[PDB]
């Protein structure tokens, strides 16, 4: 089962790689799907969204490359027939959120797990997890602790399935630095530790896309865990005020016991639509960046990384007032690199 | 399975087009149809096949029903002739 | 023979009737009552769903392949609709069928490439590809607009009655 | 058969030796078609010379420009065949002034014996690539702005070399080399036989 | 710069595609660069890799308001290289569906032309009576627009057993529907002020830079290509020039109208005076065999397959033939070489002429001026950027 | 085999010149109803 | 109770808002030979309720541009025009003031700056130059606005709308000073800026370029409620309807009938008239009617001293 | 009933309700096909009679009908103008200019469809797709928003 690569190698091209993506929708999976769409693969999107939202995925896909299903998580039916013709499963199944009836293991470990049986089942050639940074079972936040459950899971059900570890990710549409760049309306910008000792390393999100992408046509990824980084870290107050920055809005950097802090995001939590803080991120936010010990992801899997810097101007620039919005990054002062 | 067979194995790819889906494929195949049809007897040696309708046939077309051997098939028609 | 579309003494009555003309906005009251007119005129649309437009037998419409009444498929794959296709729409490739006889093994009208000229109903000696009657035939997804020989022989069978009808009253013109 | 009326054949001819006549200089095969039509062939360099006492002459006043156009025989070593065609609303007549331009040898431009070739000059240019100077403003006016290649050139696939589409990425329209789905199907149609010429 | 605008291609004023860029000092217009080719498509290009006949759709598109009035040009262009001519029937044919297509023209640009000015109720009232045009398009051709009637030779097939009838019932009606429009714009006290004295053109200048059409004719050039060089069987008619003075958007307007009204007249004799016949030239070196033909005579089977297969093979040589298009003069070059398919086909646009003249005409003018001219000189994207 | 052709003996007459009446209230009338409308009402 | 005379005077006029958009989108279709919106509902009845629900949906866009005078100026433009009925006399009035028709000139007035706000607001080339040219032309005819009033009010003798009731129980205002009432209706033309006069937001896409959804529907039901209320103030100033004391309702209902004509008038004009030229529609009013108007205005302080009508105050 | 599921639904369709009656189109009037959706909103087929305005700014416009040829210099505002519309939006490409590349698919100065550049919801097909066919396609958008269900997949989300 394969599909000899012809072609030149833009869209209308081939390049035999049909995809089961299941949380395509995603900031990330955006990306995913238009790598895989360029390259020319098969790319197999499930979606339980509306067609109106999934229609910007249709147009970087070329013709009947890009094939959409309907998809219940609870339903194990639906990943079933997904990945009854695709020989690639990419999973990138989460949300920071806990919704009433999707509760934080469910997402992060139940679905995949069972997706993942699902497609060992189907013959699929390889399986790529995807789960949050430094993520260990006894960790601080639920969700890391519970996608760590998760890694472990997984393999069970699919033996040498690749899990790429990503950390939180820098990119347009990104919460890293949109977040922190919306603090705006709020006046004060809280920081825990007044935003020290939290060395934060973010990650381009094509840099992250690319290298998903390489996996799925590379025979070296098997059971590797790999963790695409940065290409420089930072203590997060450098990050804060760096995006106000670019954002050209006042920063105020005031300490907020985390202790004080949980609480905000737990009244945030508390909205219905969409909390926009998490208890579970704020934990997240404050929680170091572990230093790369895991398997090297980018360049190691063939994507050189792009610093913050270069891009973040496109990232912010919504986030910037009426005037300043010409203002571009190298008359603006870069911040300092904290390796900690 | 169509008129032509075009089909798709188990570890053929581009057989998701269908998936929740359904194929184009008909019935009345046309191989069979003329099979199913009557071999015009005649009387002449060649005979005609306007296809039925002058104008609104196939160009017109004399096939030699000569020998019993073979039943002479309009190329249009498909339609075999008993001498 | 030429003409002057605008090409051109003052009396009270001139100048009176002018000044009014002016003053009381007679000929802008004239407008009005145009319209007004017609407000009063039967309206000329048509229930669109329950009532249609009409559209006369060389109305070219969706493209079809017909069938022998026998049931035998026209086609026999001469394949000058492709040679004589504006747009490259109609792709054909063909081998001879087991039976011996010359039959098409792919037929492919992308409509989105068509123009709808209806050369290629003009072209086709058995007559095999026809303009179909239909216009209604819009679809979510772009690959539902291209046909293959299974889509269009189905158009066909489904639109055969009224193909036929339409054929029979204008073969006599062409 | 068409309506031929020699009676135009003649005329017209008989204008031909006169311009030929008149400018000796920057004429040359000055021939009346089998279609009762002119067709003044000039020297590059006569392009202003023969234009203007066309325009501004009592016996052949040329007044408005039909069209400025450019053939591209590859073949020829000029490639390029500049063609006039003029209109005469006093004497009811119209004639073709054709001269020859090669890539980089540039014509005059004639925006000032007719300003109707302001627009159509820079036309020829961005299709042909042939440059006309003194023109007031030469710009691309059909293609799109930072097109590279003249397009109608014989040389020039019809396709082109690049397609538009829009990438989410990078969030805007951008080039990429041309891949087609379906390429051109280049039906061979010369007959190998030919008619013998009337 | 003055502020400088690019006045919308979305913008409903325009035919969709206009970009142009306007430095106005305040409301006031210091100079138009207008910007083409956002229609530019390959008309000519696309031409030379395609044989005679099936290049005679992309006519119909060149300018499609007046969609058969271009064939037309291509046609008797393609007769002329073939020195063949049409059969008397297909010519009157010709110049019926010629003329009626000079009326759904002006009625697209009078009407259209009173939409940006912002009269709304005129458009409706004879787009329906164009609805009811279309209608015989597709009674004769099967297309509404874009028919593909009018080919290289003649018709195609010859007009439906009662067509006749019904042009005539329209025709005897139409007039009362200008006299309408009239009522409500000739003399709108209103409809005059933002036409009236809005891009005169002189006489000279008109002829100079090519403007060939009404725009001549409104500055009181008399030219009208059907009469000066007869095309068809636009001789045996007769008709009347509509002529202009005080050359100003208000006299064309005027002057569009007058030959809404005229080709009334030329219809009305077509109808009367339409001679039996057959509607192609019966040299099957040119025209497609008839269909009874090709199906029982070897000599039209093969005929019909070369000339729908490879092609009219026109004999080497190269002719501009320009007719009266409802714009104005609409011409073909057709340089061809011995081959089926053409060399080359240079449109000459009545219009690319005509928005140059943009720049001469609407100087000192306000942003409303702009819109008002461009509707004087019926713009239609297609021909332009060919 | 019948050919669509005018009727015999031709059609009938169209119009092709616009028939907008001139038809109004003359000036001088039009405006003496006006000032006697006003006179009654001042008085 | 009073409470309750808010809702009546308000809801009813809103929902008679929302009824004049569809008798506007139908008359104008009778007029150009077409049926006009009537399948969505019984006879397009619940078309107004239908697009009203889309536009609220609809993302209202905060452009890449102030954010309040943004959001002030459609909340000034519904705010103003509700609010100038509240004085109207109908029978009698909500609130009756004895300076009424200086509350109603005023209050129009403000409307000219929502105009000014959102141009400002806007912040792209389209919405400014509408608006400045829109404020030039508000407050023009303003001018002979308020003129054709003053000399209206020398022949009431009061500034109070309820007084006029009193003024015309014998002859409309129209018999007497017909001149001006032409000019009060082609200036309710332009002050609502409806079409003769509507060169504004034209088919030119000024202040609603950027405006979307919520915003948009906020002027957009301003607008029509002012189309009415204009018209109103024509059907109480100048064509007065009658009044008898013992039934008050014969005055609204026949101020139902002469408001609902004079409203189907300017929907009659928009699609019977071309828009006129920025200037040209300037020049009407500084050179064709201001003099015009200043001259009446001398006749009616003249009228009433040497006819001896000198209006009786109160 | 009250099991919010339902309450939800009847909800959503008269959301549904309000957008699919009332569309307000934009015409970018590229090429011809423009002249047959002119005659859609003339009186033989009154769009207006749908709720279909005839003309509509692209702020308040809910769908973009790309009429025509959408030519490489056109291409880059196409997006501009559908970047620049509602957050509820559609796009009714209309003409085989459009919905592919029609006669000019081979051109280099054409893009071979507008869904390449912009998504596209329903494709209207033929060369001057009928008025008829186009008011057969905006019906069809109008039976694809009535299946939209909006806050059902909120509420099971
Ligand atoms: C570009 O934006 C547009 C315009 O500007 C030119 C329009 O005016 C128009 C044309 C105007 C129309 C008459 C149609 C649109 C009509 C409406 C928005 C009516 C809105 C209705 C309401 C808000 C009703 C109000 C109801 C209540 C609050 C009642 C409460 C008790 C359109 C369609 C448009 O798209
Ligand atoms: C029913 C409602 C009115 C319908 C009007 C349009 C239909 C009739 C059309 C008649 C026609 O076409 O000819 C018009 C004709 C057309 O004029 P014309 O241009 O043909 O020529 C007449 C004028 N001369 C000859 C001097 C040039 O105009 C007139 O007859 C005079 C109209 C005067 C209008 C004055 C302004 C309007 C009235 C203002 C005062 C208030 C009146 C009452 C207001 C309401 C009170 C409740
Ligand atoms: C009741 C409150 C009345 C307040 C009147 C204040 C008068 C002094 C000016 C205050 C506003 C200017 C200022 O200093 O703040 C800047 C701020 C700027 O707000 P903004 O956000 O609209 O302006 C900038 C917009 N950006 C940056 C996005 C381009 O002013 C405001 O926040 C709004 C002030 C509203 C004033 C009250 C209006 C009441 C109704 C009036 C009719
Ligand atoms: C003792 C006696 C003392 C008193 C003496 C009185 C003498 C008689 C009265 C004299 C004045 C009568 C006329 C007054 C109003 C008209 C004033 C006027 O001149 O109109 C301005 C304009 C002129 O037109 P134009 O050609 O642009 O200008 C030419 C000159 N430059 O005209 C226009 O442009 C009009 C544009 C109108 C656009 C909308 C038209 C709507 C028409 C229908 C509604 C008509 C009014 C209905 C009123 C209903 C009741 C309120
Ligand atoms: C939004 C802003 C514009 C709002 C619409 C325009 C409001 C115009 C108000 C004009 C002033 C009120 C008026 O003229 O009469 C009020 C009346 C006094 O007049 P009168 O009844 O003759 O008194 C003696 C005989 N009874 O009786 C009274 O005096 C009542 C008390 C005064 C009420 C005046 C109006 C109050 C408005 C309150 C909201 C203002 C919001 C302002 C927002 C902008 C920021 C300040
Ligand atoms: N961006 C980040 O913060 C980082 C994320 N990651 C990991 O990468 C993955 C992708 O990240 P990102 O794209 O930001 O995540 P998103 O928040 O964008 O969500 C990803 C996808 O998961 C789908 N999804 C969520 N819940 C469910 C459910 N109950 N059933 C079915 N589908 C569901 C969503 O579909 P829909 O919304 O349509 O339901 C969405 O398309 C995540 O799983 C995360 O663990 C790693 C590092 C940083
Ligand atoms: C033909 O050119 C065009 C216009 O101007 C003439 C338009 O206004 C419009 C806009 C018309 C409608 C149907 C809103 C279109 C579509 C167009 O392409
Ligand atoms: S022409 Fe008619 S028969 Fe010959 S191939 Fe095309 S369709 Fe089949
Ligand atoms: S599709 Fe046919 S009609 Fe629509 S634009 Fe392309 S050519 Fe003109
Ligand atoms: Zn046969």
């Amino acid at each position: 089962h394969a599909v000899i690569p012809h072609g030149k190698g833009g869209r209308s091209s081939v390049s035999g790689v049909v995809a089961t993506v299941f949380g395509a929708t995603g900031f990330l999976g955006r990306y995913v799907v238009n790598h895989l769409g360029r390259m020319g693969s098969q790319v197999i999107i499930p979606y339980r969204c509306d067609v109106y939202d999934i229609m910007h995925l249709r147009l970087m896909g070329d013709l009947g490359q890009l094939t959409f299903l309907e998809w219940d998580a609870r339903d194990k039916d639906s990943i079933r027939k997904a990945v009854q013709h695709s020989n690639v499963v990419i999973n990138l199944i989460g949300r920071e959120w806990e919704t009433r009836n999707f509760d934080f293991e469910d997402v992060f470990v139940n679905i995949p797990r069972a997706i993942a049986q699902a497609s060992k089942e189907a013959g699929v050639e390889r399986f790529i997890h995807v789960s949050h940074l430094n993520a260990s079972m006894k960790s601080s936040s639920k969700s890391l602790r519970s996608k760590a459950v998760g890694e472990k899971e997984v393999r069970s059900v699919f033996p040498e399935a690749i899990i790429i570890r990503p950390s939180d990710i820098f990119g347009r549409e990104d919460r890293f630095l949109n977040h922190f760049a919306n603090y705006r309306w709020f006046l004060a910008v809280p920081l825990v530790s007044l935003g020290f000792k939290t060395v934060k390393q973010p990650v381009y999100v094509a840099d992250v896309s690319k290298g998903i992408v390489n996996a799925t046509k590379d025979p070296d990824a098997v059971g590797k865990t790999f963790a695409f980084t940065g290409p420089n870290r930072y203590l997060l107050f450098h990050l804060v005020k760096y995006i106000f920055g670019m954002t050209h809005r006042t920063f105020i950097p005031y300490p907020l016991p985390l202790f004080v802090y949980s609480w905000i995001g737990k009244l945030f939590g508390l909205s219905p639509f969409e909390p926009w803080t998490t208890k579970d991120k704020v934990e997240r936010i404050h929680i170091s960046d572990v230093m790369p010990t895991d398997l090297p992801g980018l360049e190691d899997l063939g994507v050189q990384p792009t610093p913050l810097e270069l891009k973040s101007i496109e990232v912010l620039r919504r986030h910037r007032t009426y005037r300043w919005l010409s203002s571009e990054i190298e008359e603006t002062k870069p911040a300092k690199t904290v390796n900690y | 399975i169509t008129h032509t067979g075009q089909v798709y194995d188990e570890k053929d790819y581009r057989r998701v087009r269908f998936v929740d889906r359904q194929k184009e494929v008909n019935e009345n195949f046309a191989i069979d149809l003329i099979a199913q049809q009557p071999v015009n007897e005649v009387e002449h040696r060649i005979i005609a096949c306007d296809g039925g309708g002058g104008a609104l046939g196939h160009p017109k077309v004399y096939i030699n029903l000569d020998k019993e051997t073979k039943t002479g098939t309009c190329g249009y028609c498909g339609l075999q002739f008993k001498q | 023979t030429y003409k002057y579309v605008n090409k051109k003494e003052v009396d009270m009555k001139s100048a009176t009737d002018n000044a009014a003309r002016i003053l009381m906005w007679t000929e802008l009251i004239r407008g009005l009552g145009m319209t007004l007119s017609y407000l009063f005129r039967e309206p000329a649309t048509i229930n669109y769903p329950f009532e249609k437009g009409p559209l006369s037998p060389r109305f070219r419409g969706e493209h079809a392949l017909r069938r022998y009444p026998s049931g035998e498929e026209r086609c026999i794959a001469c394949k000058l609709c492709e040679a004589i296709c504006p747009a490259q729409a109609i792709t054909i490739e063909a081998e001879p069928r087991a039976d011996g006889s010359r039959r098409t093994t792919r037929y492919d009208i992308d409509m989105t490439k068509c123009i709808y000229c209806g050369f290629c109903q003009e072209a086709c000696p058995v007559d095999a590809i026809v303009e179909g009657p239909n216009f209604e035939f819009s679809t979510e997804t772009h690959e539902e607009l291209l046909y293959n020989k299974e889509k269009l022989l189905n158009n066909g069978d489904k639109w055969e009655a009224e193909i036929a009808a339409n054929i029979q009253a204008d073969y006599l013109y062409r | 058969v068409r309506p031929r009326s020699d009676v135009t054949h003649k005329q017209l001819s008989a204008f031909g030796e006169y311009v030929a006549e008149i400018l000796p200089k920057y004429v040359q095969q000055v021939q009346v078609s089998c279609l009762d039509e002119l067709e003044i062939c000039i020297h590059p360099d006569g392009v202003i010379p023969t234009l203007t006492f066309l325009r501004d002459h009592t016996n052949a006043q040329f007044k408005s420009l039909a069209d400025l156009t450019a053939v591209d025989v590859p073949t020829r070593q000029n490639r390029f065949e500049i063609v006039y065609n003029l209109l005469s609303l006093r004497f009811n007549s119209r004639i073709r002034v054709k001269t020859y331009a090669d890539e980089l040898t540039p014509i005059d431009s004639i925006v000032s014996v007719h300003i109707a070739a302001n627009w159509y000059e820079r036309e020829v240019w961005d299709m042909f690539g042939v440059f006309f100077f003194n023109h007031p403003d030469l710009r691309r006016i059909l293609t799109d702005y930072g097109f590279e290649g003249h397009p109608f050139r014989k040389d020039f696939p019809l396709t082109g070399y690049v397609e538009l589409r829009y990438d989410d990425e990078v969030k805007r329209v951008v080039a990429e080399p041309v891949e087609l789905a379906q390429e051109f199907r280049k039906f061979d149609l010369n007959s190998p036989w030919e008619a013998f010429p009337a | 710069t003055n502020m400088t605008l690019n006045f919308g291609p979305q913008h409903p004023a325009a035919h969709g595609v206009l970009r142009l860029v306007l430095e106005l000092s305040g409301e006031m217009v210091r100079k138009c660069d207008p910007h083409i080719g956002l229609l530019h498509r390959g008309t000519e290009k696309l031409i030379e890799y395609k044989t005679y006949l099936q290049a005679l759709p992309y006519f119909d598109r060149l300018d499609y308001v007046s969609m058969m009035c271009n064939e037309q040009a291509y046609s008797i262009a393609v007769e002329k290289l073939l020195n063949i001519q049409p059969p008397p029937r297909a010519q009157w044919i010709r110049v019926l569906f010629g003329e009626i297509t000079r009326i759904l023209n002006h009625i697209m640009a009078v009407t259209t032309h009173a939409l940006d000015i912002g009269a709304m109720t005129p458009f409706f009232w004879m787009f329906e009576e164009r609805e009811k045009m279309f209608e015989f398009y597709e009674r004769v051709s099967g297309a509404r627009m874009h028919a593909a009637y009018i080919r290289p030779g003649g018709v195609h097939q010859d007009l439906p057993l009662g067509l006749l009838d019904d042009i005539y019932e329209f025709s005897k009606n139409f007039s009362l529907r200008i006299d309408e429009v009239e009522e409500m714009l000739t003399n709108n006290r209103i409809w005059r002020n933002r036409t009236v004295d809005i891009g005169v053109v002189t006489a000279e200048d008109a002829l100079n830079y090519g403007f060939s059409g009404v725009m001549l004719r409104g500055s009181g050039i008399q030219w009208d290509l059907r009469k000066t060089q007869p095309y068809d069987v636009y001789d045996q008619v007769e008709f009347d020039v509509p002529i202009g003075s005080r050359g100003d958007c208000y006299d064309r307007y005027l002057c569009r109208v007058e030959e809404m009204r005229q080709s009334l007249r030329i219809i009305e004799q077509c109808l009367n005076k339409m001679p039996p016949g057959e509607i192609k030239v019966d040299d099957a070196k040119v025209s497609p065999p008839k269909r009874a033909e090709m199906k029982t005579s070897m000599e039209s089977l093969i005929h019909h397959f070369k000339l729908y297969t490879e092609g009219y093979q026109v004999p080497p040589g190269a002719t501009y033939t320009a007719i009266e298009a409802p714009k104005g003069e609409f011409g073909v070059y057709l340089v061809s070489d011995g081959s089926s398919r053409p060399y080359r086909c240079k449109i000459k646009a009545p219009g690319f002429a005509h928005l140059a003249g943009l720049d001469k005409m609407s100087k000192g003018h306000m942003l409303a001026d702009v819109v008002a001219i461009i509707g004087t000189q019926d713009i239609v994207f297609g021909e332009i950027d060919r | 085999v019948k050919q669509d052709m005018p009727p015999p003996g031709g059609y009938g007459p169209i119009d092709y010149k616009r028939n907008l009446p001139r038809r109004g209230l003359s000036g001088y009338s039009m405006f003496a109803v006006g000032i006697g409308a006003l006179i009654f009402g001042y008085w | 109770m009073f409470f309750i005379n808010i809702l009546t005077l308000l809801v009813p006029i809103l929902i008679a808002m929302a009824f004049l958009t569809l008798v506007e989108r139908k008359i104008l279709g009778y007029m150009q030979l077409r049926k006009g919106p009537n399948i969505v509902g019984p006879y397009g009845i619940l078309q107004p309720f239908a697009d009203a629900m889309k536009l609220f949906m609809k993302e209202p866009m905060r452009p890449l541009t102030s954010m309040s005078l943004f959001i002030i100026a459609p909340t000034l433009s519904l705010t103003l025009a509700l609010s100038l009925w509240v004085p109207l006399p109908m029978p009698h009035p909500l609130i009756n003031l004895n300076l009424g028709i200086l509350f109603i000139l005023a209050t129009s007035s403000l409307s000219v700056y929502s105009i000014l706000w959102s141009g400002w607001a806007s912040n792209s080339k389209y919405s400014l130059f509408g608006a400045l040219r829109a404020v030039a032309q508000t407050i023009s005819y303003e001018v002979t606005m308020a003129i054709i009033l003053l000399s209206v009010l020398l022949m009431n003798g009061s500034y109070s709308l309820q007084t006029l009731i009193t003024t015309q129980e014998h002859m409309w205002l129209l018999l007497p000073a017909w001149p001006m009432a032409m000019m009060w209706f082609i200036s309710t033309l332009a002050e609502t800026n409806r079409a003769p006069f509507d060169l504004t937001e034209g088919e030119s896409e000024g202040f609603n370029v950027e405006y979307a959804a919520g915003p948009f529907a906020l002027f957009f039901m301003a607008e029509y409620t002012n189309i009415i209320l204009m018209n109103a103030l024509t059907t109480i100033i100048f064509l007065g309807p009658l009044y008898y004391i013992n039934l008050p309702e014969l005055y609204s209902t026949n101020f139902m009938m002469e408001a609902l004509l004079l409203s189907s008038t300017f929907l009659w004009i928009r699609a019977s008239y071309p828009r006129f030229r920025y200037d040209q529609l300037m020049h009407l009013l500084w050179k064709n009617f201001l003099p015009l108007t200043l001259a009446l205005c001398m006749w009616h302080i003249s009228l009433p001293i040497f006819t001896a009508g000198v209006p009786p105050y109160m | 009933r009250s099991r919010a599921e339902y309450v939800v639904t009847k909800l959503d369709d008269l959301i549904n309700w309000a957008r699919r009656s009332s569309l307000w189109p934009m015409t970018f009037g590229l090429a011809c096909c423009a002249v047959e959706m002119m005659h859609m909103a003339a009186p033989r087929y009154d769009m207006d009679r749908f709720g279909v305005v005839f003309r509509a700014s692209p702020r308040q416009a809910d769908v973009m009908i790309v009429a025509g040829t959408l030519t490489n210099k056109m291409a880059p505002a196409l997006r501009k103008v559908y970047d620049q519309m509602p957050e509820p939006r559609y796009v009714v490409s209309m003409g085989s200019c459009a919905n592919g590349g029609g006669y000019y698919h081979y051109s280099y100065s054409v893009v071979r469809g507008c869904d390449r550049i912009v998504p596209v919801d329903i494709y209207v097909p033929g060369c001057p797709p009928t008025a008829e066919a186009l008011l057969y396609g905006i019906l069809q958008l109008q039976r694809k928003i009535k299946r939209e269900q909006k806050l059902k997949i909120w509420y099971r989300r």
